[PDB]
């Protein structure tokens, strides 16, 4: 096509091709789910090995005490953007001795994202992430694109398969507000399970807890500390 | 031709840049947002379309704050709006520093039409995607409104109407005995016709965003609260049947 | 900015958008230099395509200093730019060395410049050929400046529209003995080949080198000469 | 024009086997008056090191926010706390680092090696140091060195063992030599804020001083 | 600034159970001239926070529209967030620091006061970014005459209501001005508290000079 | 429209970079290594392949010590990952430089790992760079974490592995570290099986000359094997 | 601070004492004054401890990394010279440093000495320090060629006894290195308390 | 045409930059005509005023321009280049004022225009 | 400033300018060097000089520092510029460091100047 | 150097001496202190002329675009917050006290001053300069509220002559403006027509 080279040309219809490959890109990363509870936030996060030999990828990024992210797409973007946002929270801190409002960082995340769509020869950076928060006003479950557009979602899923986990929070989206933490991260695990196939069930290895609320550094949850929340949940119904 | 439709800096054979006419449609299928300025105020109305329920309400705003009495009203991509509510609260800020006082609306909106059609003179960027409306009230100028197009050029307005249903939105506003009425009944008005040009069938349920600038705020632009908000709502509604 | 020159050697060896400039070169309008024996004359034809220009507003026959003025063939807003750049380089060289500057430097300066403009990355050749009239040391000068940035130095020239018949007739009718007014009737009649219709003293500009300077033929001047050759 | 005001302050800091105890006065002055009489020139730094940092009070507080941002950084590039030797490595680069405009600060680090043991680094405005099993610093220090030197570093003794130090012989010590830095000092005074560093984590105390 | 030319004189601020009460009088010195004297050096920034200070004025109007532009950029958002008095004190804090150290400082001492949370602030911020909190707080000459009042009220009564300190603040301007050169008797008390900031205008001190007399 | 027509930072309609693509393919024409990570320490082992007699093989130089407890194993081109080595052993400096201590194999790994994707032709200060590296690269090292082996991709992905095989014969010798490995395996058997793999999947007979082995323990230092060492672990396969 | 080096048919000599103060109040008094570069390569420290530190610090630094590049230990008229590079590009904003570079190269035994002023002299005997002259004058008597290893070690031990008797910065303990061509060894560190009850 | 000729402005084979006859062709986009007449001792400027929509403000849509007091203007194009040119030109003007001392003649600042336009 | 990258990779993983200066090398005229045991010996095929032609002008050896010295296969202008690189170079690094060269040593700073013009724009 | 300006209820009245100095020699008797900035914006410099004089032209040149820009008259607030930030930004380098005095439709007549470090304040009457310290108390004790246009100027020109006697750097002769909704009215008052104080000793 002659209108999907560079992000500043545009279509007869109005759209912009590069920015949806580069939401393709995002697409093409593996599934997170990002649920929020009255009191805490969890991102429950699909790792994947790309060989038996080879550990399970990273998906879950830690970056202050309120603030953790879960990935999709791209990981150099990913840690790119967060480094960035890591050293935004590090200048709130050390400037106005208070965390950083999570509203107004992802507001500056999308600022940042807004440059590369509208400059000639320069590509978005192809990763969608999903933002655990908490500040005064309560937990946050926000999304990213690299089309420069932040979402707040009581409950979000993106990633590979990401459809079938969307439909499970919505069917159960009354009950976070009210469901504990346990509860909250039963559901999530549930979420991410349903990304699966059919041939292949939630272990230690490939999922990944990120937590933050009261009382409650985000705190990630790997291998081993995954496992007592994988107690407790339910075998598949047929 | 091949060619002539691929930068924003170079001309048709007829004169024409294809580039602007791409982002008018680009605003064209947006969601229709209109904005009425009456003899005490300026009210804005946004459809703003729940293309899912896993987001929260407050998500996907249309109505910003520019300044403390200058109010904003967007259609189109929502990152361009942003970045140029982001250039007018700068231009609003840097207007308080140099100057000490409120930037008339003329003014602004000027200075925000200088920063849109600035980037349509180059192939190197884009013409923003958006189409949108600054309101504002003051006891010296009273109430006043203005129109920019990604083309970048400014245009004094009572009322006007973008999006997928400007000229239907725009009909109905024009059907108002107007000059003399007033804002709480503007609200409802505005209500009334958001919901009129709403397409049910071919869109999903939506949201009434609203919002004012005027007297009743002392000239201060607040969204509307929830009361008069459910008030419109149901004066719209009841209309409809 | 581009960096990329926009004039680039063809595959034959030659520079295809100098040719291009030459070609509206020879769409501009005729200017015709004599080198007398005391003086360079500099005329042009200054038609208007509707009586509501003012004439007088603009002119195209420009003293860069006292004794030293300029005509072109070509492009005039381009023109007009090597105008303000041969001031400035004239002046320069004015406050360097407080003396009149000599007018084949002038020459090579402009030229210099021109030529850049054919080199450098995102600019283009101006479409613009001049013919440089001045006067010292004493003797007068005349020179033209080329597209290519070339400069040739030349006692009798022809340039713009019917470059040729100008050229040849010229070449028919140039002595090195001739006297400053019999120049002028030459280049006068020098433009009358290649004019097309009744002459004023508003549709041509003239101007003049001597010992004295440089200056241009008042409208006054230029219909008495009018009346005496026709 | 001068940047720098002394605000006074003493501190202190002992290594024991498996603990180390950071002591500083709390009051805070200028010339011949009291800015405040609460300001305990101890802060947090790790679970198992303690800052403690003396002189210029807006040095003091631009001290901690740059380590604490070096803090943070470092946990989020290398995924893991301290180790207290790299924490004296980076507080000399960073009094290094202005050596044209030096912090007026005068700094000791104290709290657990790697191997749980005492860990006292002793620092100069300029970027020098040393580990020590004992250092204090501030205006009264070296008032209250020999009485380390003496007392915990045997100096000046004749036959009798050097025992190994406990925790109440430490406290006491620290209680009574900043006793004696308030009855002496005029920048001490007011209170006494007293840490202790062991594997469980640090604790907390804080002893009433002289008032004039 | 290298040098203050119109100063200002003591501030003096203190806690009381549910607010703080911060006063200052209205007297921008030529240095020893008294110049301007309807000039407020006691100004707003929220419902939650307020500022005096003592020194240049040229300086702490430059703070004023920073300090309005930064506020104004809080509530433009509309997210819900409000600058904390403690986050205020940091940013001052950063600022006077960065100022003092490009060897260009802004020459003003700051007293400034809040209520938030249930919980009363009181923060002081000098010319060299040495910044602190303490229930009494005083500027220049103040810092040398007012706050020994003000610590041996708290002494004896660490717990105040709102007219006992009002009475304490009335009392140290009457000694303030019974004994500072670059006084007046004319001065301004505002008073944060949940229901917000008020100032309050036309007050001055009754004089006592009945010791002229006792020659 | 040809391939030669789209800019490096292009995606792909599944959404990659073109030239990241172009180096993961010029990973497979590098030479076969295979590092293996053991209780007892990490264990590489490159081949150099000669191709000429008269190329000296001292000359041809694969594994690479970073520093006196981490070292290196190469697939790919040799002048990229001369420039990435030479950044790697320059971190390690800095960060004994500054902390006063070495760092973890994983900080080498990321710090080396950040610099892939730093490319592009648009806004580049000099110094930037027109195309990604071809080079895939092993890290083993000893660490307060115990022996370490990491891979790293012109990707910026960088992965824990027990036991990786990169190059031309990746794969083969990958399902061969596969059906070699456990848990409880020795340095030693680590060493005698690399060479085994190595051994098959190279075109040439193994010998001492056209190979490259080199261990990373705790308590020791980086070690280089000698020619002779090589000929008697050689002398048992 | 008084520090003493000399080569000598076995290798080089290398003494030092461990006081510092701060004005006139001694702050410590078991500072090492000599770095240990590499194995086969030490620095003194003599003047300004935070400049001597960290510019020793950065020549072990630069040397890890010239044998990280080259394969190569580097020589001591190299380091010297790279040393007096880096100290001479900030002479004259107030440095205070004196070092003499001591070690074992391809030529075998390297003595130089660097300060903050750009001096860099190779020579078989230096010492750096205000009691520096006090080391001289028994060293001059002591030194010779011909040494073997036990009186050098006890003519440097005596000349920083001396030099710590007789200069008020001078104190501590003494701390002796010997460089071979295996590389350094540490001597001793002994007491000057020690040593004056030996020595009477 | 050759190469790029239509795109940008580089000569034609026959020596014409075509972008400037689409500049011209752009010109009467906006469908207005002005007329200027200098009389004996007046200067007058007739255009167009087309308000089709009665929701646009009539004082806002306007094409009569005020450099200065002096200087008045009329102006042929789309508006957004309008705006441009005249604040350009009201810039111009301010800047002769402040260079010069005086109020810049028309002559000069339509040739500081037109070189811009080069 | 000119950035065009000339080198860019190739779908199969080639480079093709560094290929076709490989060929104009191999156009190049023949070098060989033989490494003795106290000695290193190079010998240039040298090509029918012009009868009217310098024959020191034409020169294909070259010294970079006085214990190391070259010749070249290629370009004579380029390996000009690399030899007045390779002396620069030496006198830097005889400044810096009192010592000459090692042969190691500006082979590889020669060698990375060259894999430098492989990897920029313009170049 | 002496410099004034009264607000009355209607606009402003401006008064200055017109004596500039350079050390002891006086450079000009007769320099005209009252600056036009706009139409019915006028200001009153006092200490260095140069930096005086830059300022005024620049803040001249920068409103007379912004009005242009706006396409309104210039706010009297407006071009004293210009001077605020030109003197605070300058002030360093700058000896200048400017009193601005004007009138605006929007809010009648108004007086701001500029001192030295860059202070702005509004106020009904302002002093300043060289001779303005020797006339506080007459300007404390004579000055009515609610006062009328032509006894502004008569108090212009008592307080004016009052500085002229005492200050040996305020010399030369008496200008006065006035700048009301009819514009700006000018006048000389010299010789006699200054007012005479009785000085007898």
């Amino acid at each position: 096509n002659q209108y999907d080279n560079d992000v500043t040309v545009w279509s007869p219809q109005g759209r912009i091709h590069q920015i949806e490959y580069a939401m393709e890109a995002v697409k093409q990363g593996s599934a997170t789910v990002g649920l929020k509870s009255k009191t805490h936030a969890v991102l429950v996060a699909l790792k994947r090995a790309q060989s038996e030999l080879a550990a399970h990828q990273k998906k879950i990024l830690h970056v202050d005490n309120h603030i953790g992210i879960s990935i999709a797409g791209l990981t150099a973007d990913a840690r790119l953007l967060c480094n960035f946002m890591r050293q935004e929270c590090l200048d709130s801190r050390f400037v106005f001795d208070r965390p950083l409002p999570v509203s107004r960082l992802v507001s500056l995340i999308g600022s940042k994202t807004q440059i590369p769509t509208q400059r000639y020869g320069r590509r978005p950076y192809g990763v969608g992430l999903l933002i655990a928060g908490y500040d005064d006003m309560g937990p946050h479950i926000f999304q990213t694109c690299p089309s420069a557009n932040y979402f707040d979602c009581r409950a979000m899923s993106i990633g590979a398969r990401s459809q079938s986990a969307r439909t499970y929070l919505e069917r159960h989206m009354s009950e976070f507000m009210e469901c504990n933490l346990n509860e909250l991260v039963k559901h999530g695990l549930r979420a991410l399970r349903e990304t699966l196939p059919a041939e292949q069930d939630l272990t230690t290895k490939n999922v990944s807890i990120g937590i933050v609320g009261k009382d409650l550094e985000f705190t990630i949850y790997d291998d081993d500390d995954v496992s007592p929340f994988l107690e407790g949940l339910e075998e598949r119904p047929q | 031709g091949t060619g002539y439709d691929l930068s924003a800096s170079t001309f048709s054979p007829d004169g024409r840049v294809f580039q602007v006419e791409y982002a008018m449609k680009a605003v064209e299928n947006s969601s229709t947002a209109i904005g009425i300025r009456c003899k005490d105020g300026v009210v804005f109305g946004v459809e703003k379309l729940v293309l899912s329920k896993l987001y929260e309400e407050g998500s996907n705003k249309r109505l910003f704050n520019v300044d403390r009495h200058v109010g904003m009203a967007v259609a189109g991509l929502l990152a361009d709006a942003r970045s140029l509510a982001d250039i007018a609260r700068e231009e609003a800020s840097n207007f308080r520093s140099n100057f000490g006082y409120n930037i008339p609306l003329k003014h602004l909106a000027d200075r925000v039409a200088m920063y849109v059609h600035a980037y349509t003179l180059y192939s190197a960027v884009r013409p923003f995607g958006c189409s949108f409306m600054l309101g504002s009230y003051s006891v010296n100028d009273g109430a006043q409104l203005y129109m920019i197009d990604p083309s970048g050029v400014s245009y004094g307005y009572w009322g006007c109407a973008i999006g997928k249903a400007r000229q239907a939105a725009k009909t109905e506003i024009e059907k108002l005995q107007m000059k003399e009425m007033t804002c709480r009944d503007i609200v409802k008005e505005v209500a009334k016709i958001i919901y009129i040009v709403h397409d049910e069938v071919k869109d999903k349920a939506f949201e009434l965003e609203l919002s004012w600038v005027g007297e009743l705020t002392n000239g201060r632009h607040e969204i509307v609260p929830k009361d008069i908000r459910e008030e419109a709502e149901k004066y719209a509604k009841e209309s409809l049947k | 900015g581009y960096s990329f020159s926009l004039t680039t050697f063809s595959p034959s060896g030659k520079l295809v958008q100098i040719e291009y400039a030459l070609a509206a070169v020879a769409g501009g309008a005729p200017s015709v230099g004599i080198k007398a024996a005391n003086g360079v004359v500099l005329a042009t034809e200054k038609k208007q395509k509707s009586i509501l220009y003012d004439e007088r507003s603009v002119h195209k026959v420009e003293p860069i200093t006292k004794h030293i003025g300029l005509v072109y063939s070509g492009m005039g807003p381009d023109y007009r730019v090597l105008v303000h750049r041969a001031r400035k380089l004239a002046q320069q060289y004015y406050l360097v060395y407080q003396e009149p500057i000599p007018t084949a430097q002038l020459v090579q300066r402009v030229a210099s410049v021109m030529q850049e403009y054919t080199q450098s990355g995102g600019v283009r050749p101006f479409g613009v050929s001049l013919l440089i009239c001045g006067w010292n040391e004493g003797r007068p000068y005349l020179f033209q400046s080329d597209p290519s940035g070339a400069y040739f130095a030349w006692k009798a020239t022809a340039m713009g529209k019917n470059y040729v018949n100008g050229k040849t007739f010229l070449e028919k009718r140039y002595n090195e003995d001739l006297e400053l007014e019999d120049a002028i009737h030459t280049a006068i009649l020098t433009l009358k080949e290649s004019f097309e219709g009744q002459m004023t003293e508003d549709n041509i500009e003239v101007g003049i080198c001597n010992e004295a300077g440089f200056r241009r033929l008042t409208p006054t001047e230029v219909k008495d000469y009018l009346a005496a050759i026709a | 024009f001068s940047p720098y005001v002394f605000n006074g302050g003493t501190i202190l800091a002992i290594a024991g086997e498996d603990f180390a105890i950071v002591a500083s006065d709390t009051r805070l002055s200028e010339g011949f008056s009291i800015h405040t009489r609460d300001s305990p020139k101890c802060y947090k730094l790790t679970d198992k090191t303690v800052i403690g940092c003396s002189g210029f009070h807006g040095d003091c507080l631009t001290l901690t926010k740059i380590i604490e941002a070096r803090l943070k950084m470092y946990k989020h590039s290398n995924n893991k706390a301290m180790t207290t030797g790299a924490i004296a490595a980076m507080l000399s680069t960073i009094l290094y680092s202005r050596r044209f405009f030096p912090y007026y600060v005068y700094n000791i680090i104290g709290g657990l090696d790697e191997e749980g043991k005492g860990a006292v680094y002793s620092f100069d405005p300029v970027g020098s140091y040393q580990r020590d099993s004992f250092k204090a610093g501030g205006s009264a220090s070296a008032m209250l060195q020999p009485l380390l030197d003496n007392q915990v570093g045997f100096k000046n003794m004749q036959n009798v063992e050097h025992v190994p130090l406990s925790l109440d012989r430490a406290m006491r010590l620290v209680k009574d030599v900043f006793i004696s830095a308030a009855e002496r000092d005029v920048y001490t005074g007011d209170a006494l804020r007293i840490c202790i560093v062991t594997k469980e984590g640090i604790r907390e105390e804080t002893v009433s001083l002289r008032k004039d | 600034t290298q040098n203050p030319m119109v100063t200002g004189t003591s501030v003096l601020g203190v806690k009381f159970e549910g607010g703080v009460v911060i006063a200052a009088d209205m007297l921008g010195s030529y240095g020893s001239l008294a110049r301007f004297r309807n000039i407020s050096r006691i100004m707003r920034v929220n419902n939650s926070t307020m500022l005096g200070a003592s020194g240049d004025y040229a300086d702490f109007q430059y703070l004023k529209q920073v300090l309005g532009q930064m506020v104004i950029d809080e509530e433009l958002l509309g997210d819900g967030h409000s600058y904390s008095p403690r986050a205020i004190h940091s940013w001052l804090t950063r600022a006077m620091y960065s100022r003092r150290s490009k060897m260009n400082p802004l020459w003003n001492t700051m007293v400034i006061g809040g209520y938030a949370d249930g919980e009363s602030f009181l923060g002081y911020v000098d010319m060299l970014g040495v910044a602190y909190e303490a229930p009494s707080l005083a500027t220049g000459y103040g810092a040398y005459l007012a706050q020994p009042l003000l610590r041996e009220v708290l002494e004896k009564q660490p717990v105040l209501s709102q007219t006992e300190a009002r009475d304490l603040v009335e009392r140290c301007m009457r000694v303030l001005y019974y004994r500072d050169a670059r006084s007046y008797n004319r001065f301004q008390i505002a008073t944060v508290t949940e229901k917000g900031v008020e100032i309050e205008g036309p007050l001055s001190t009754e004089t006592n000079w009945d010791i002229a007399h006792m020659i | 429209r040809s391939e030669y027509d789209r800019g490096v930072n292009t995606f792909s309609p599944e959404g990659r970079l073109f030239q990241v693509e172009y180096a993961i393919e010029a990973i497979k024409l590098g030479s076969t290594a295979i590092g293996i990570q053991t209780s007892e320490g990490v264990c590489l082992a490159v081949e150099k392949r000669i191709t000429s007699p008269l190329m000296e093989p001292s000359s041809i130089e694969k594994i690479v010590e970073i520093d006196a407890h981490i070292g290196c194993a190469m697939s790919g081109l040799i002048a990229d990952a001369k420039t990435l080595i030479d950044k790697a052993r320059v971190e390690t400096q800095n960060h004994w430089f500054t902390y006063n201590e070495t760092m973890t194999v994983e900080s080498v790994t990321q710090a080396v790992s950040n610099l892939a994707l730093q490319f592009g032709e648009e806004d580049a200060d000099p110094g930037a760079m027109s195309r990604p590296f071809g080079v895939a690269l092993l890290f083993g090292g000893v660490d307060e974490k115990g022996p370490q082996l990491f891979h790293m991709d012109p990707s910026g992905t960088f992965v824990q592995c027990d036991a990786r095989a990169i190059g031309s014969a990746s794969e083969g010798a990958q399902s061969s570290l596969q059906e070699v490995y456990h848990k409880s395996m020795t340095l030693k058997e680590a060493i005698k099986s690399s060479l085994i793999i190595l051994k098959q999947v190279m075109e040439e007979k193994l010998n001492a000359t056209n190979i490259e082995l080199a261990t990373v323990q705790p308590g020791q230092n980086f070690h280089m094997f000698t020619k002779e060492e090589l000929e008697e672990v050689i002398k048992d396969i | 601070t008084t520090t003493l080096a000399f080569k000598f048919r076995h290798g080089v000599i290398v003494a030092a004492d461990s006081r510092a103060t701060a004005g006139a109040y001694i702050a410590s008094q078991t500072v090492k004054k000599v770095i240990e570069i590499n194995p086969y390569l030490l620095g003194t420290m003599a003047g300004g401890a935070a400049d001597c530190s960290f510019w020793e610090r950065l020549l072990a630094r630069q040397c890890r990394i010239y044998e990280l590049r080259n394969k190569e230990r580097i020589s001591v008229a190299a380091a010297s010279k790279l040393l007096a590079n880096m100290v001479y590009q900030y002479k004259g904003m107030g440095l205070s440093m004196g070092t003499m570079i001591c070690g074992w190269d391809k030529r075998g035994p390297g003595l130089y000495y660097v300060d903050s002023e750009g001096n860099r002299i190779s020579g078989a005997t230096f010492s750096v320090g205000s009691g520096s002259v006090y080391a001289y004058g028994v060293m001059d008597r002591g030194y010779s060629y011909d040494l073997e290893v036990e009186q050098a070690y006890d003519l440097a031990r005596r000349a920083i006894y001396q030099a710590t008797y007789r200069d008020a910065y001078s104190g501590g303990a003494v701390n002796l290195y010997h460089v071979r061509e295996d590389g350094w060894i540490r001597v001793s560190s002994d007491n000057v308390a020690d040593l004056h009850e030996k020595y009477s | 045409s050759a190469g790029f000729d239509r795109h940008i402005t580089i000569f034609s084979p026959e020596g014409r930059l075509y972008q400037v006859e689409y500049a011209f062709k752009a010109i009467n986009q906006g469908g207005l005509t002005s007329v200027a007449v200098r009389g004996k001792d007046c200067a007058v400027i007739v255009t167009q005023k087309k308000v089709p929509d009665k929701l646009l403000d009539s004082s806002t849509v306007t094409h009569l321009f005020k450099i200065t007091e002096n200087i008045g203007c009329v102006m042929t194009g789309m508006t957004a280049d309008s705006r441009s040119q005249v604040q350009r030109a009201r810039y111009e003007a301010a800047n002769w004022k402040y260079k010069y001392g005086y109020e810049i003649p028309v002559d000069m600042l339509c040739k500081r225009i037109a070189d811009i336009s080069q | 400033s000119y950035d065009r990258a000339i080198t860019v990779f190739s779908p199969d993983g080639h480079l093709f300018q560094v290929e076709y200066a490989q060929e104009a090398v191999k156009k190049g005229s023949t070098a060989v060097g033989v490494r003795g045991r106290d000695i290193v010996v190079l010998g240039v095929e040298k090509k029918s000089v012009a009868k009217l032609q310098d024959e020191r002008t034409v020169r294909k050896i070259c010294a970079l520092d006085d214990n190391v010295c070259m010749a070249f296969a290629g370009l004579t202008a380029d390996a000009r510029i690399v030899i007045n690189r390779a002396r620069v170079e030496c006198q830097s690094h005889r400044l810096t460091v009192e010592d000459p060269v090692t042969v190691e040593y500006i082979t590889r700073y020669i060698a990375s100047l060259k894999q430098r013009y492989t990897q920029s724009n313009g170049r | 150097t002496t410099i004034m300006a009264v607000q009355f209820d209607g606009g402003v009245v401006l008064g200055a001496d017109s004596r500039t100095t350079t050390g002891s020699y006086i450079a000009n008797r007769v320099t005209d202190k009252l600056t036009p900035i706009h139409d019915r914006i006028f200001c009153c410099r006092s200490g260095s002329a140069a930096d005086t004089q830059a300022v005024a032209d620049a803040v001249t040149y920068q409103l007379g675009f912004h009005s242009i820009e706006l396409n309104e008259p210039p706010l009297v607030h407006t071009a004293a917050s210009l001077f605020k930030e030109m003197c605070y930004r300058y002030r360093e380098d700058l000896m200048a006290g400017i009193i601005i005095a004007g009138w605006d439709p929007q809010e009648g007549g108004q007086v701001y001053s500029v001192p030295m470090g860059g202070m702005m304040v509004r106020q009904s009457f302002a002093i300043g300069g060289s001779g303005s310290s020797y006339i506080y108390g007459y300007v404390d004790a004579t000055y009515r509220e609610g006062m009328t246009k032509e006894e502004c100027l008569q108090f212009t020109a008592n307080a004016l002559a009052l500085a002229m006697e005492r200050d040996g750097s305020s010399g030369g002769v008496i200008r006065l403006a006035a700048i009301a909704e009819s514009g700006v009215e000018r006048q000389v008052l010299l010789g006699d027509q200054i007012p005479k104080f009785a000085v007898a000793t």
